[PDB]
């Protein structure tokens, strides 16, 4: 099924290039403006 | 994200690898001087026909083979949790990527003296190889 | 190694056997493999060093969590490329 799947994104391309264009600079965002801490809360 | 780093590449260079080898027998085969937009679109994604299910199931390894740590209770749970989701995330990540991107971002865009010394201990595990199965329990 | 006696080399084993020709499958299944490989475990150990190293705020714990994994990547692929190989060779002779 891989491959059929390697195929139809190998059409999509260039409306799959600007998503992950899209998200590369949405996921730019997002991590700017993430909470911060030294670990994850433990405590009961 | 911090292990994860080491994989979502070697995700992308395995296929990129193949694919250089392919486009080093079409070269071989064919002429040099004559090549088109799409006899070089046909090549690397005709790499892509082999490795394709070999890396996405083998990353879709590396983030299954990993579930059992969820089920870490209380604290411990609380601090590898965070870990794995981020680990697991990257991954499907890198290998959902190889199989709609990196294939493509790869058709918009001292070996001998390794192959030299592995080979010569290569044949000799052919020797007997019932012997060298042997060795590696002993390890 | 399975693609290897999947090709054209393949039409010489299932039908008679042939070490000195399914040992030349194995052979090629080994210097393609030399390229992906040493990059991968290259990649893999390369990217999964510097947390190795472990000074600075929260350093501790992530050194633990690599060290398996860097000292499990040395003797996963150098024993690997002796184990899988000359035991594959040892399966295919008993199914024959």
């Amino acid at each position: 099924m891989i491959e059929w799947i390697i195929r139809r994104s190998v059409a999509n391309r260039f409306l799959v290039l600007m998503g992950a264009l899209f998200l590369s600079i949405w996921g730019t965002w997002t991590i700017i403006n993430t909470p911060v801490d030294a670990l994850p809360d433990l405590s009961d | 994200i911090a292990i994860a780093v080491g994989a979502m590449v070697a995700a992308a260079i395995v296929m990129i690898e193949n694919a250089h080898k392919r486009l080093e027998e079409w070269q071989h085969q064919h002429p040099d001087a004559t090549l088109d937009n799409k006899t070089r679109w046909q090549v690397i994604t005709d790499a892509s026909v082999e490795v394709g299910p070999a890396l996405f199931i083998s990353l879709l390894i590396i983030t299954l083979s990993f579930i059992p740590i969820f089920t870490l209770e209380g604290q411990e749970g609380r601090l590898f949790g965070p870990l794995a989701f981020t680990k697991t995330y990257a991954m499907a990540g890198a290998a959902l990527l190889a199989i709609v991107v990196i294939p493509i971002l790869m058709g918009y865009w001292l070996n001998r003296f390794l192959i030299r010394v592995y080979h010569p201990l290569l044949l000799k595990v052919l020797h007997w190889p019932k012997t060298t199965l042997l060795v590696a329990a002993l390890s | 190694l399975r693609h290897a006696i999947e090709a054209v080399p393949s039409l010489n084993n299932p039908q008679t056997f042939s070490e000195q020709k399914l040992d030349e499958a194995l052979y090629h299944g080994a210097v393609l493999r030399v390229r992906p490989k040493a990059m991968t475990v290259a990649v893999i150990i390369a990217g999964l060093l510097p947390i190795l190293w472990g000074t600075g705020a929260g350093s501790e714990v992530m050194s633990r969590i690599a060290a398996p994994m860097i000292g499990g990547m040395i003797t996963a692929p150098l024993l690997s490329l002796f184990i899988i190989p000359a035991a594959y060779k040892l399966m295919w002779l008993h199914r024959h």
